């Protein structure tokens, strides 16, 4: 069952370079690849995330894009960037301009089938592929643009399998990119129909997670891309390492989305906090469960309490007794229920593994299809509006080729999405 | 008479790729509900193959 | 804990002791009370000790 | 490239690592990525050296 | 619970992971391979 | 105590980890937490790891 | 009171013990089902809530 | 002479695991399968027969199959202590789960893999004189074990024809609920079962966690406590064939006592002496005070209340120090109470088991050793208030099609949810016209 | 909620001094906002006031989330079906 890596554009490409530090961490292989470990539970699941090279040594099953290599000569001069193969980084000649029509239709036809060579080269090396893994912002230029193309191409090479993106996406409150919402639109656009699974995540979340939960006096972006490293990392546990209760990219599909458009979540991790109040509080399966559902954990900055639950999911690492996680399930659910939707009889679905993190006794990742979402597609919706109705910077779109008719059918298309939460929102039995 | 498996084992295009630069046209966008039809969209791949499904 | 038994105050949520259940929606059993009861497990932590029911 | 032949990728140092110093990769631990723990901050083709 | 009417616990006894209550303390059973692959390749 | 954007802050003086709790014994990080690499149906029950 | 309320619990009265009484005047038989309802299946024509988009 | 066991899925394979643990240590074969014996030919006994079959080198090997369409569970019990006991065919695995889908079993993915499985059990039914049923161990509730159980008993319902099938199922709990799909999954395989099994016994997690907290004083139970139960009273019911007794009991003596009509086989299981060893000090165990622990509801195994309907049959195994005397005096005392109520056409309600051997104590275990026990499995009315829990459920979910598309697109008729629902509907009907007292002329 | 008589009261109370609280708070925003205190920022306040948002409440009888079904069933003649049915045993 093995996944294969894309990481596309700066942000990608860094929270990558984390991810692959981190993943080789758990897995004891040296940044010379050579496997170092300390127990065979390490070496026997260590085919879902690294090729094997003869003698010591492993190499990971990821491709990097981008249009120029800056970002990928950063991570290559890294301290572990020496492990990945030399076949596996792609590149052009100049920039995608921070503009999503470029990196789609210019410059992304002109690379695009030297990546689908690479990503056919490396799937159909597994003796049994399991679903891909992209990682992409989507206010970026070629990111959005390069991601939505890759990911179509793809999904028409592969449908049986599961495509599941990790997407980074527009603060509320302070802009990084003028043009953000047409790109955000379209993005979300060509997602909706293609993608299957879709992770949030803001920075401004982010931010304020390292600054009043951890209470760094001097956070880096080390600490961001470690804490998606962290969460990303998790989701996948189950399937590389043994527990009473398995879990699988598809099982945690089939019960979460329960409709093919709804297929959006929420993200987040519990056990943060600070190393000066560690001493006062326990690690417990209740304390899990409180920083669970405590906002101050989760990733995005909409609220919980504005919406309703459809469904969630919660991955607990450790050992650990089941009564205690029954019961605590139980109890969220019947004690807030008014935050869950009545015609769905139990809305989390549990899953336990046994081996944690290094240094940690416990840990849960936590998942959740929340209708909160639909605010931030709105307010998308609404700058997009703003900004189309005066053709404020459209010439840049139009010069490379688009017609105005896709952006009115990708305005369309998310519209509909927000309508349809907020009736699945507000539905009843009657 | 069936196919090893539900997965399809014959497929045109595998390892030696297919002309993708010659698909995209800024003319011929994407439009709605017309994404690829997948069995996690609700219709039913198995029954275009001949793979024999329990009775 | 919040809406126990042992009070004379009701803090359960709106509803819950005609709550829509198997013995009332497209059932309709005698013993609807008694499972409706039985059915409320962080709120009869005293009467049941630490028992689901 | 095509300056002189003789360059080489150069040596990096990126002290105060974790995972050199016996210690777990905790969260909100990652000093390696300050600038204050680099030696350079020049940035060097070494995709092509 | 109230811990003011529990035994004292001996210098002596093993609280590790070998004092486990399990099939290994159990000496009537013997867990070395007698007959099959692994007593094959044992030196 | 401080209120510096929006959060509230205190002086590392009054805030870090206790500086008792010293052992006297050398661990790797994979030893810090007992049980690290054993399953449930390997061992159900928890203890100290062994000397 | 020789079966008992058949583990109900019941509000105390300051006279006696009370028993449970069953719907209008019928006796107390917990285990019966007095009314069972099966829902009719849907309709061909019906519209497949995952066919498409829009409400 | 013999059982074959079947195991499925994740639930199925671990409580397999504690019932090998125990019968190996209860007849003495070493983790690595040997065993010694008596040199004289004509001195030696055969009580392991009914579940291990000896090698030409002396090795024991279980007439069981171990079947999962994940790898881990499997290459758990490959790399476990117990590597050498089982016979590396038996222990079958896939590629990739049926992802808590039904219709993905069904159809799709046990397709595949149930031909393997009826080959294995051909040359297990091969190596037999007198088999005389099979055991099969799943859960209702994941797509695995209700589409390929079903699938796999259809498959042996046709080939072996008469052979009898008895099931323990661990079905849905009515409010502890670990995947949300879980009622589509049990109303579907609710179907498979009804129509291809001779007695299933029901088992909900919920109850074995409450019977763990108040009899044992576990604050923190896990699923190796609950399997450790299961496979006391697998015990229990299968040692009648395998030790001495005063009054034994076959497997058809069962299906010939409890079953009075062929629709109605589910059901309720219940076990006496489960106690801790703080209370063994301080209580009498005769064989009247653990006939009366059987009957109280806090003994059962599987979340239901008896009082809330008629017993039809009872067969009571005891094992032990048990003197026929003295359970024709409980039996007689707990037929005169009135809070225990037969139905009227079933005046003879009881069927007993005596054996001499006493239960094994497993060296991790949490109960008490004790002289004697009694173990109760009996066909009540009440079960038909276990199935409405699982229904409204469902009409809940499928008022909205909530997740239909799944089952659809992985290849099955929308249809099929109606059947099964209406299948259910008289299956609850089926048990409140049987347990009407008495008729009249008009 | 509960429903005593000193609930409701102070459910009453609570919701009295909340409209008298918002109402003053918005006036005290408004004549900061203007650095005035004429008529003619009245209709503008009003404007702001009326697109200030409020958070959602999912206990209202509007959606009615939370159906009392005994009630209802009550209020139908749910009282049992006589001479049996297709799915109901005679009694
Ligand atoms: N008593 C008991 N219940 C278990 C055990 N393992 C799983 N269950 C329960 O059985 C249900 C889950 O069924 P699974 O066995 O995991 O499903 P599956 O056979 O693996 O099917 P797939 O997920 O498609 O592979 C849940 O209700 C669990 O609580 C166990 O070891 N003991
Ligand atoms: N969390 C995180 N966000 C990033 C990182 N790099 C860029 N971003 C964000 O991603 C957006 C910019 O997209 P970018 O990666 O530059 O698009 P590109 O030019 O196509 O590669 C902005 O919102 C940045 O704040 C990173 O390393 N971590
Ligand atoms: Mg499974
Ligand atoms: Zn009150
Ligand atoms: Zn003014």
């Amino acid at each position: 069952r093995e996944i294969v890596c894309v990481q596309a554009g700066q942000c990608g490409n860094q929270i990558g370079s984390k991810f692959w530090e981190v993943i080789s961490d758990e897995h004891g292989v040296d940044p010379t690849g050579t496997y170092q470990g300390d127990s065979d539970l390490q070496l026997e699941r260590i085919n879902v995330y690294f090729d094997e090279a003869t003698g010591g040594r492993y190499v990971p099953r990821s491709v990097l894009i981008d249009l120029e290599p800056g970002t990928m000569d950063s991570v290559r001069a890294g301290p572990y960037g020496q492990i990945f193969r030399p076949d596996n980084f792609i590149f052009g000649q100049s920039g995608a301009g921070n503009n999503w029509a470029k990196g789609h239709y210019t410059e992304g036809a002109e690379l695009i089938d030297s990546v689908l060579d690479v990503c056919c080269k490396e799937a159909e090396s597994c003796d049994c592929l399991q679903g891909f893994q992209i990682c992409h912002s989507l206010g970026g230029g070629t990111g959005s643009g390069m991601g939505t193309l890759l990911i179509s191409k793809l999904r028409e090479q592969y449908p049986d399998r599961i495509m599941m993106t990790f997407s980074i996406i527009p603060s509320p409150k302070v802009s990084d990119t003028v043009v953000e919402p047409y790109n955000t639109t379209l993005s979300v656009h060509q997602l909706v129909e293609n993608s299957d699974e879709s992770m949030c995540i803001d920075n401004e979340a982010l931010y304020d997670i390292c600054f009043r939960t951890l209470k760094l006096t001097t956070p880096t972006f080390g600490d961001l891309n470690h804490l998606v490293s962290a969460v990303v990392s998790g989701v996948t546990c189950c399937l590389r390492f043994p527990g009473q209760l398995n879990s699988d990219l598809r099982k945690l599909a089939v019960n979460l989305v329960p409709f093919p458009r709804l297929h959006f979540f929420m993200m987040g991790f519990a056990p943060l906090t600070s190393r000066g109040s560690q001493q006062y509080r326990g690690l417990s399966v209740p304390e899990l469960t409180q920083q669970m559902f405590d906002a101050k954990n989760m990733m995005q900055a909409a609220d919980p309490r504005h919406g309703r639950y459809l469904t969630a999911s919660a991955l607990f690492r450790g050992r650990m007794s089941t009564k205690e996680v029954d019961e605590q399930m139980l109890n969220v659910q019947n004690k807030n229920s008014s935050y869950f939707i009545e015609w769905i009889p139990n809305n989390i679905k549990s899953s336990v593994c046994d081996i944690p993190p290094k240094g940690l006794k416990m840990a849960v990742t936590f998942i959740g299809n929340n209708t909160c979402i639909q605010e931030m597609f709105r307010r998308v919706g609404e700058q997009f509006t703003l900004m189309f109705r005066r053709k404020a910077f459209l010439h840049w779109y139009t010069g490379e080729g688009m017609d105005e008719m896709e952006f009115t059918e990708a305005e369309s298309n998310m519209n509909d999405l927000v309508s349809e939460y907020q009736q699945y929102q507000d539905a009843t039995i009657e | 008479n069936t196919e090893p498996s539900v997965h399809p084992a014959k497929k045109p295009t595998g390892t030696f790729g297919r002309e993708a630069s010659s698909s995209v046209n800024p003319s011929k966008f994407l439009k709605k509900n017309e994404g690829v039809g997948t069995a996690s969209r609700g219709v039913p791949i198995v029954d275009a193959t001949k793979f024999v499904k329990a009775e | 804990t919040e809406g126990r038994f042992e009070t004379i105050h009701n803090l359960r949520p709106k509803n819950w002791d005609g709550r829509r259940h198997w013995t009332n929606w497209h059932h309709l059993y005698d013993c609807e009370k008694d499972h409706l009861a039985r059915e409320s497990c962080p709120f009869h932590d005293l009467r049941s000790g630490g028992q689901f029911q | 490239m095509k300056n002189s032949v003789a360059r080489t990728q150069p040596v990096r140092k990126y002290e105060n690592f974790t995972l050199e110093n016996n210690l777990p990769l905790a969260l909100g631990a990652n000093f390696h990525d300050d600038p204050i723990c680099r030696d350079t901050n020049r940035t060097s083709h070494t995709l092509l050296l | 619970g109230k811990i003011t009417a529990e035994p004292f616990r001996g210098p002596n006894l093993n609280i590790t992971q070998s004092g486990l209550p399990c099939l290994d303390t159990f000496k009537r059973v013997n867990m070395t391979q007698t007959i099959g692959k692994e007593a094959a390749l044992a030196p | 105590f401080d209120i510096r954007d929006g959060a509230y802050t205190m002086h590392p003086y009054a805030h870090h980890p206790r500086d008792d709790t010293a052992t006297g014994e050398n661990y790797t990080p994979a030893q810090i937490v007992p049980g690290q690499y054993t399953s449930i149906a390997r061992q159900p029950l928890h203890a100290r790891n062994a000397i | 009171h020789s079966a008992g309320s058949h583990g109900c619990v019941m509000y105390p009265t300051p006279k006696g013990v009370p028993l449970p009484m069953g719907r209008d005047r019928a006796p107390y038989t917990p285990g019966v089902d007095r009314h069972r309802i099966v829902p009719p299946p849907p309709e061909p024509g019906a519209h497949k809530p995952w066919q498409g988009s829009g409400t | 002479r013999e059982a074959i066991c079947i195991h499925i899925g994740q639930a199925g394979c671990q409580v397999g695991n504690a019932c090998w643990e125990l019968f190996c240590l209860e007849h003495g074969i070493q983790p690595d399968g040997a065993m010694p014996s008596d040199k004289t030919i004509g001195v030696e006994d055969d009580a392991f027969n009914t579940f291990f079959s000896e090698t030409g080198a002396g090795k024991h090997v279980p007439r069981a199959v171990f079947l999962d369409l994940e790898p881990t569970v499997v290459d758990e019990v490959r790399t476990g202590t117990y590597r050498q006991l089982f016979h590396p065919e038996q222990l079958i695995s896939g590629k990739e789960d049926a992802a808590n889908n039904y219709a993905r079993g069904h159809y799709t993915i046990g397709k595949e893999i149930v031909d393997l499985c009826l080959d294995r059990i051909r040359k297990l039914a091969d190596n037999c004189t007198g088999l005389q049923g099979f055991l099969v161990y799943h859960a209702v509730g994941g797509g695995t074990g209700s589409g390929l159980g079903a699938l796999l008993l259809e498959r042996l319902s046709v080939d072996y024809g008469k052979k009898s099938k008895l099931g323990y199922t661990v079905y849905p709990s009515p409010q502890v609920s670990t995947a949300v799909v879980e009622p589509y999954n049990s109303v579907l395989s609710t179907h498979s079962l009804l129509e291809h099994t001779d007695v299933a016994a029901m088992l909900d997690n919920e109850a074995i966690y409450d019977l763990t907290r108040r009899n044992l004083d576990i604050e923190r139970p896990t699923y190796t406590n609950l399997n450790r139960l299961i496979g006391q009273v697998v015990s229990s019911l299968t040692a009648s064939l395998r030790f001495d007794g005063a009054l034994n009991v076959d497997l058809t003596e069962f299906q010939t006592n409890l079953v009075p009509y062929p629709r109605i086989h589910f059901v309720l299981t219940s076990y006496a002496p489960v106690i801790s060893a703080e209370k063994a000090y301080h209580e009498q165990l005769s064989v009247s005070e653990i006939s009366n622990a059987v009957f109280e509801p806090a003994s059962m195994m599987t979340k239901c209340d008896p009082r809330h309907g008629k017993y039809m049959a009872c067969c009571l195994m005891y094992r032990g120090d048990v003197v026929p005397k003295d359970v024709n005096a409980a039996v007689a005392t707990i037929k005169t109470k009135r809070t225990i109520q037969f139905v009227d056409w079933s005046p003879t309600g009881f069927k007993c088991g005596i054996n001499y051997q006493p239960p094994t104590v497993v060296p991790g275990g949490d109960l008490a050793k004790v002289q004697r026990a009694v173990c109760m499995i009996a066909n009540s009315t009440a079960i038909a208030e276990v199935f409405a829990r699982i229904d409204h459920k469902f009409d809940l979910m499928y008022s909205k099609r909530a997740f239909v598309h799944w089952y659809v697109g992985e290849g099955m008729e929308e249809g099929e949810f109606s059947e099964a629902r209406e299948d259910l509907a008289a299956l609850e009907k089926d048990y409140e016209e049987v347990g009407a007292e008495s008729a009249d002329m008009d | 909620h509960c429903q005593c008589d000193f609930c409701n009261s102070r459910r009453n109370l609570n919701a009295k001094k909340s409209a008298l609280m918002t109402t003053v708070s918005h006036l005290r925003e408004q004549q900061a906002l203007h650095n005035c205190c004429c008529q003619c920022h009245d209709s503008l306040s009003q404007r702001n006031y009326d697109r200030k948002p409020q958070e959602p409440s999912f206990e209202l009888d509007d959606p009615e989330h939370h159906p009392n079904q005994t009630e209802l069933n009550a209020k139908m003649g749910r009282n049992g079906l006589q001479h049996g049915g297709e799915y109901t045993i005679p009694p």
